[PDB]
């Protein structure tokens, strides 16, 4: 077959990345250990550790997308209401 | 040295321009191909003065 | 070696689901990736049945949709799986896409991966619009109105590509019965893009939440990303259970429960749920011929994404700039979608006009700026000098 | 140090080892898991070429 | 022993016995689950009301 | 794609600048450990994309006893992501660890890069 | 390396297209594979334009066909293409498959290529029925008729599987309105069936007249094989010109211009030309369980053929009685087409019996006999012994 | 597939046969002839499909003055095909070198795989 051009990935075997050198590695079986191990203490204190990092990166970008809608909508509220009839006549036209 | 190139090779400014100027005579002239029996702006074709 | 790397097809299949070398690290947003792919069975074989009891003439197309609905067995389970099923389509598309932006993936070597995905995104647009437009109720006569009557817009070429794109002078018979036919169609031309799709992600693999290679530590696919891709199918079926079979018309315009007239017109138009962001950006430019270039080149601004990235680092994991401007991008694709929905009133004209500026400062005012500071911050918060 | 020294794992451990205390519940839940999905996916089969029969205005012309 | 060669290590049995305990299962739970739709709906059945018009 | 070349021309004349590096250097630092990295068990030069042409240069140019102790530092964290827990504070990279050891390589075959380049798009005449 | 050989998708078309190492050998028959993929892009595309123009209903039917050739702008140029197109699509397929048992192709390495092929020949029937049935002329009523009926044959299945491929209790409107549904959707299949049959090809390449290896003398697909490929395109759609301009309904039915009508019935009853050897199998054997399945089973006997085959060369060009038994093959599917367009009568009772049976013999006792008999006969020519 | 060694059982018995050789033998002269295949220039071994792992190693075994010259008569008879033509008959095979070259390193390469699963699939009691 032909080959094409070379990338940055190989196989089982050839993965392409660097060589490693004194780095050892140990299991267990999973027929061995516990069944239903994590479970509890993990949405205890340990998910509640994950978004606490990540949860004032999504809430403050939320609470100004949803002032300002609601603050239109008090406004396409009373310029459509009876006190609200000088006030249509000079913005609309 | 430090002359003109950004991602192009700008040596070949004028060596890529003027025969796509007659591939721009050979593109647009691709757009005077396929605007037959579609006559609606076919008026900026059909007055050269033979047939 | 095995017989399922020794034949020529089951090497594809080992190739791709059995052997293929996964980063140890991923979590389940790549898992949005295979819900696509079932999305797309469920609505091509739900089609293929309701295609043998539906009639495209414009004096059959609402009395075929009800003779399903009432005489069909099990009729009312065909439709409304293939109703709920094309916005569960879109709900895993936009949190498809959205995670691809955040790691970051668009970058080099995955832009040709980057690039046929934006085909795909057009094209599924177009279907959604094609068969809307199949139950001729009244939302599905003003909605293709409106549409078709932007290309009138473009100089000397106007009004001979509506008249052809109608099959006449408005929006009559040949209408309804060109648009089923291009809805059977560009569904088989999705599949082939996604085949497509496919081979680029072959060569490459797919990222990590880390952002760095991830070439030292891999697993293979079977017994570990096959059972964690079962968690999220069986959620994705019973939520798709909790619709079809409970609430199956809240997703929905009740006009559409209407014969289409060409003389009454309705109170309000809107478009469905997920083509509302983009309403809003034709509805914000008071020109119809610089609205319809706005809203095309809005997906279509996606594609500078991987020029205007001037970081070093992949993804916005250790970014703390760039992951406060990803969460304002979202937030103003949901306004975005509310104020189509609207009417045109004061303040939803300037509201919707600041908020389609603030789609387009993003991919060129906003991406640059910051993932330049940030180079210079990784580097003066570390060398002595 | 030395490599024939593994690190403790009886924080996870299970106290009585027994091999086919694992060895059936494993097989009793990877069991009940292919019933339901082989019950739930003969109905859904079903439903779909049901739809193909006579039509519910044809059976009062019979 | 004595509960895993049972029916756990045949695979003769562990595609047939698992697609055979879903015949019974779609006969014994589906009249299990119409039999408490009845009965927590009854007194508005049409069978209900057949028998009051004697 | 933003050269570090580039990016050491600007942070030099910040760091040279007595005025201004009292107004960006808390700024850098307050940045560093929001983004975290040294929880995981990382230096900055481990984070930076390899997929082009010159970082391949500069990786195959570093020092064995160093291009062993990056591929574990990389697998640890791999494994802390995966468990979605962070190591001890006894495996924390510390202020004064945290150096470039890839920024002399690379600056190098970059330089050498814009030699290439200016040498064949060249305009000598007699 | 160039840049067609280092992308993704034009090393796809390089490696097919452009530089596949070909035999230097090969004849002008090797380029009936070639149109068609040509043969199948123009039905495709000639059937979605008249799908924009056609009602299904069983009371439209014979009036949306009509519609497109007197209405339509160059109406009667789609449909005559659509109609002697695919008797085109047969003609060069039965070229096809005849080359391949000539040349004897079917055996090893390639036997997957043989396999996939005769699924290609079953869903090719499949759609020249199913859109047959969608004119709703006066053959295509007792067309369906009689072939449909034959499923009740089937022992206690019979009557629950008819009126399933129904709809009803006879050829009613639901019986229309999904066999063109299934129009649309196997010529998307048959294109699948297509990507898969090439892959097969490229691990082994093609054979050549001479039967013996061709990896000692190669050529290049680009500029002598691309340039042999025009030669037979021109010729084709010239041929395809001549028909659909001066003699566009020689290859038809003059009874398919009648609506189709329950209660009268027509003096013959005969399909289109390339169904008759198929048909006449089916009316000689005189019992309706035994006839469908003598039928199904004489396209399924092409299967057989890599394990009856004992000769130790390939390819009948130096075999002279393997010669004449592949001409007396040829002239049996053209008796066989012959009487299924005749009466049932004396002697075309007797006639279509004998000659079913000479397709049968074929497969099963002429080839391993006399591949068997030339095996020794090279043998004791040779051998001083 | 018909094997060798069948078709070499049956052949033998034809030629030890002294009333059946007087009745194939024309047979099989003008089966011969009216093949052609030597006015193509190629002996009958050339003919033989190689796709399978037993003419495969007969081809191996086969002396290099003989693997040279195979290779030239099939590359000749490819390019007679081309041009229509056929050779002169100053380059045809004659009747007395068309013998069989592969004949014996086939026989061996066969009965050596009729001993293999022989002794594979064996009863031997004790
Ligand atoms: C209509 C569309 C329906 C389609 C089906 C649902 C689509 C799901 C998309 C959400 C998603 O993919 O985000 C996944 C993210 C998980 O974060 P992680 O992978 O780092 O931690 C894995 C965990 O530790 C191990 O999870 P483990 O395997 O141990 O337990 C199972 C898990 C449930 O499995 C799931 O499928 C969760 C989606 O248990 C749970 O986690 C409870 C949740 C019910 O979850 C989150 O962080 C929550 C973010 C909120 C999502 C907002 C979406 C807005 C539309
Ligand atoms: C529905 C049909 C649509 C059109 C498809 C046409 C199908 C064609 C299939 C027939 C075929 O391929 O057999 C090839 C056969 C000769 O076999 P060969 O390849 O060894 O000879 C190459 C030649 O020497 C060089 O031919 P050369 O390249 O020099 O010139 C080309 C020639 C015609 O080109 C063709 O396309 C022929 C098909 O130009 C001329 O003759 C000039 C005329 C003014 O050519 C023959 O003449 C034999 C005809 C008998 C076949 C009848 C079978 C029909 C059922
Ligand atoms: C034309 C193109 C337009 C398409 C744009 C469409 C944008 C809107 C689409 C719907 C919004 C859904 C997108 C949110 C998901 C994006 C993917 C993502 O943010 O990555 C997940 C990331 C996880 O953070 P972790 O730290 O836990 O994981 C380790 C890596 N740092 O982040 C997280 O922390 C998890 C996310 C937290 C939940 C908040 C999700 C947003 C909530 C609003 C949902 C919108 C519906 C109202
Ligand atoms: C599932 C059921 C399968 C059914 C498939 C059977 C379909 C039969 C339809 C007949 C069409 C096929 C015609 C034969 C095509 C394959 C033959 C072939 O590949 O070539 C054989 C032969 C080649 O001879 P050479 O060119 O090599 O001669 C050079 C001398 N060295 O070529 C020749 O010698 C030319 C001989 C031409 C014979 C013409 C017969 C065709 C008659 C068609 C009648 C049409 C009626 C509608
Ligand atoms: C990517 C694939 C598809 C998408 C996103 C899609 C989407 C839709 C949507 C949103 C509707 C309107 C539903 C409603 O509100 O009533 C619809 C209608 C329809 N579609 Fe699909 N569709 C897809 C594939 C197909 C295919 C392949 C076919 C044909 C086999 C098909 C046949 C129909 C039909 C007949 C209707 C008629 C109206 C109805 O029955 O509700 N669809 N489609
Ligand atoms: C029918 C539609 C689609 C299908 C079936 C599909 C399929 C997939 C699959 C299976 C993966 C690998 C698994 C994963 O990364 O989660 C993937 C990754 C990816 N997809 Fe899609 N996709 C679709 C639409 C899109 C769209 C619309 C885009 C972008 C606009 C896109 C861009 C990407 C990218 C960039 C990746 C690589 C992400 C990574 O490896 O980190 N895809 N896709
Ligand atoms: C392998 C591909 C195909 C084959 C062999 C095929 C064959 C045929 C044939 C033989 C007829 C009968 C023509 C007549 O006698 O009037 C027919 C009818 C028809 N076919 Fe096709 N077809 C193919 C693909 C398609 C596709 C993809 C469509 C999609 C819309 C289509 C649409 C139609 C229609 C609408 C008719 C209606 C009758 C007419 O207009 O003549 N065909 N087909
Ligand atoms: C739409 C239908 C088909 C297409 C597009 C197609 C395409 C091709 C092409 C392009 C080739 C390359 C060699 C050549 O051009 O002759 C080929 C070879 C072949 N085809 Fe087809 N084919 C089709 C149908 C069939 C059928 C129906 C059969 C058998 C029942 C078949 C069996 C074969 C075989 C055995 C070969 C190898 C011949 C050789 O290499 O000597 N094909 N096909
Ligand atoms: C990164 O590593 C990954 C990975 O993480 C994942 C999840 C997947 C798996 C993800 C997928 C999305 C699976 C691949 C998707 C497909 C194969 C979808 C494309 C196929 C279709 C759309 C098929 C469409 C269906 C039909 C054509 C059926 C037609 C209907 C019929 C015939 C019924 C009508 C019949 C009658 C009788 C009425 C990978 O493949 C992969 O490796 C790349
Ligand atoms: C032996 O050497 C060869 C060889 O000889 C040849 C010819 C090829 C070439 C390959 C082929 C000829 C295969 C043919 C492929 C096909 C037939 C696939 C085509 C399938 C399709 C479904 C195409 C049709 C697609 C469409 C989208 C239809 C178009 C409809 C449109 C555009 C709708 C129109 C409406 C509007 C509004 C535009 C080889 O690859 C090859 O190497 C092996
Ligand atoms: C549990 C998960 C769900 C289960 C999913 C199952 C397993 C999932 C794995 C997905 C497999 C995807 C792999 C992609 C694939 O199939 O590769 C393509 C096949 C190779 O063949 P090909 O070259 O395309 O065909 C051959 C083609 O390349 C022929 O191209 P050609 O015609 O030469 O050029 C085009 C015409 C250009 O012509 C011109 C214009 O000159
Ligand atoms: C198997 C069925 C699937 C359908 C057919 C499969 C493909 C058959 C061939 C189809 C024609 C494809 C030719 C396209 C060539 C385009 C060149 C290219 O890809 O350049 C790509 C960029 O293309 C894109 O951005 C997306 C294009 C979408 C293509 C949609 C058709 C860049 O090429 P590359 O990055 O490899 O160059 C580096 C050189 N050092
Ligand atoms: C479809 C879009 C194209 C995208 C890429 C294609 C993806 C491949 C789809 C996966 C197919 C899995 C096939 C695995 C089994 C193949 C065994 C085999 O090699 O069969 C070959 C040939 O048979 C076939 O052609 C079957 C092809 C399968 C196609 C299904 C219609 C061996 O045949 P067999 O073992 O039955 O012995 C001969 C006795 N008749
Ligand atoms: C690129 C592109 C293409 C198309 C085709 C497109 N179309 C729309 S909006 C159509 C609409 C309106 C204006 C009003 C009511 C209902 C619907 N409508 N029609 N189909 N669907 C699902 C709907 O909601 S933006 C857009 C963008
Ligand atoms: C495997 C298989 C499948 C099918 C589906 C099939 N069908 C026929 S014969 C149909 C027929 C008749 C009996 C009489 C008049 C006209 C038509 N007729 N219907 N369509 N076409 C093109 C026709 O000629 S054999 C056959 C074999």
């Amino acid at each position: 077959g032909p080959p094409s051009g070379k990338t940055y990935m190989g196989w089982w075997g050839h993965m392409g990345g660097p060589k490693q050198k004194g780095i050892t590695s140990y299991a267990v079986s999973p027929y061995a250990q516990k069944p239903l191990q994590g479970i509890f203490h993990n949405a205890v204190f340990n998910s509640f550790r994950r978004f606490k990092s990540q949860f004032l990166y999504v809430l403050i970008p939320a609470g100004i997308y949803w002032y300002w809608w609601k603050n239109g909508n008090e406004y396409n509220e009373f310029l459509y209401s009876k006190a609200g009839r000088e006030e249509l006549e000079r913005v609309n036209v | 040295t430090g002359l003109h190139f950004g991602r192009l090779s700008l040596r070949s400014l004028t060596a890529y321009a003027p025969n796509l100027m007659l591939w721009g005579g050979a593109s647009m002239l691709g757009l005077f191909v396929f605007t037959e029996g579609w006559p609606k702006f076919q008026d900026t074709l059909y007055k050269k003065i033979p047939l | 070696m095995a017989f399922r790397k020794s034949n020529v097809y089951l090497s594809l299949v080992n190739s791709y689901i059995i052997d293929s070398p996964q980063p140890s690290s991923i979590n389940y947003w790549w898992n949005m990736g295979s819900l696509l792919g079932l999305c797309l069975v469920i609505q091509i074989v739900t089609g293929i049945f309701m295609a043998m009891h539906y009639s495209s003439n414009i004096e059959l197309a609402f009395s075929s949709v009800e003779h399903i609905m009432r005489d069909v067995h099990n009729g009312y389970i065909l439709r409304y799986l293939h109703a709920n099923g094309a916005s569960f389509f879109f709900m895993v598309m936009f949190m498809h896409m959205a995670k691809g932006l955040y790691y970051g993936s668009y970058r080099s070597p995955r832009v040709t991966l980057w690039n046929v995905g934006v085909i795909i995104f057009i094209l599924t647009i177009a279907t959604a619009f094609l068969g809307y437009c199949c139950v001729y109720g009244q939302m599905s006569h003003w909605g293709a109105t409106v549409i078709t009557n932007l290309f009138s817009a473009i100089p000397f070429v106007g009004n001979d590509i509506v008249s052809w794109l109608w099959g006449g002078f408005s929006v009559s018979n040949p209408t309804i019965q060109r648009f089923f036919a291009l809805h059977y169609l560009v569904p088989f031309i999705i599949a082939a893009m996604v085949i497509m799709h496919l081979m680029a992600l072959h060569i490459h693999g797919s990222s990590n939440p880390l952002g760095i290679t991830g070439n030292l530590d891999r697993i293979p696919m079977h017994s570990y990303f096959i059972f964690k891709d079962l968690v999220t199918v069986f959620l994705f079926m019973l939520i798709l259970a909790l619709f079809v079979f409970y609430s199956p018309n809240t997703l929905g315009h009740p006009d559409n429960y209407i014969p289409g007239n060409p003389l009454v017109t309705p109170a309000s138009i809107v478009p469905e749920w997920y083509l509302l962001p983009f309403y809003a950006i034709l509805r914000s430019i008071p020109d119809k011929l610089l609205g319809v270039i706005t809203m095309f080149a809005a997906i279509l601004v996606l594609l500078v994404l991987p020029f205007t990235d001037r970081s070093v680092v992949r993804g916005n994991t250790f970014k703390v700039l760039s992951k406060f401007f990803f969460f304002i991008f979202v937030f103003n694709f949901v306004l975005l979608g509310q104020i189509g929905a609207c009417h045109v009133e004061v303040p939803y004209v300037l509201m919707g006009q600041i908020a389609t500026f603030i789609y387009f400062a993003y991919f060129l005012i906003i991406v640059p700026v910051i993932s330049t500071i940030e180079n210079v911050l990784f580097y003066i918060g570390r060398v002595n000098k | 140090k030395s490599t024939y020294r593994t690190p403790n794992f009886d924080d996870v451990l299970k106290e009585n080892n027994d091999a086919d205390k694992g060895r059936s519940y494993a097989y009793f839940m990877v069991g009940a898991m292919g019933l339901l999905s082989s019950a739930g996916a003969k109905s859904t089969v079903e439903t779909f070429i049901s739809s193909m029969t006579a039509t519910a205005d044809v059976l009062a012309m019979a | 022993s004595s509960l895993y060669k049972t029916f756990f290590k045949r695979n003769a049995v562990f595609v047939g016995t698992i697609f055979a305990g879903a015949f019974v299962f779609q006969t014994v739970f589906d009249t299990a689950i119409t039999s408490w739709y009845e009965n927590h709906n009854k007194g508005k059945l049409w069978k209900d009301v057949k028998a009051r018009i004697a | 794609p933003q050269s570090f070349t580039s990016i050491a021309r600007i942070g030099d004349y910040i760091l040279k600048s007595p005025v201004l590096s009292k107004l960006c250097v808390p700024v850098a630092n307050q940045f560093i450990n929001l983004a975290g990295y040294k929880k995981l068990g990382l230096k900055f030069d481990d984070l930076i994309a390899e997929e082009n042409p010159i970082m391949q240069t500069a990786l195959r140019r570093l020092p064995e006893d160093e291009s062993y102790a990056r591929a574990y530092r990389i697998i640890r964290a791999h494994q802390t992501e995966l468990t979605h827990h962070l190591l001890p504070r006894n495996e924390w990279i510390k202020a004064q660890e945290d150096v470039p050891y890839l920024l002399p390589y690379i600056l190098e075959a970059e330089a050498a890069a814009k030699e290439k380049d200016e040498l064949d798009n060249i305009e000598v005449s007699k």
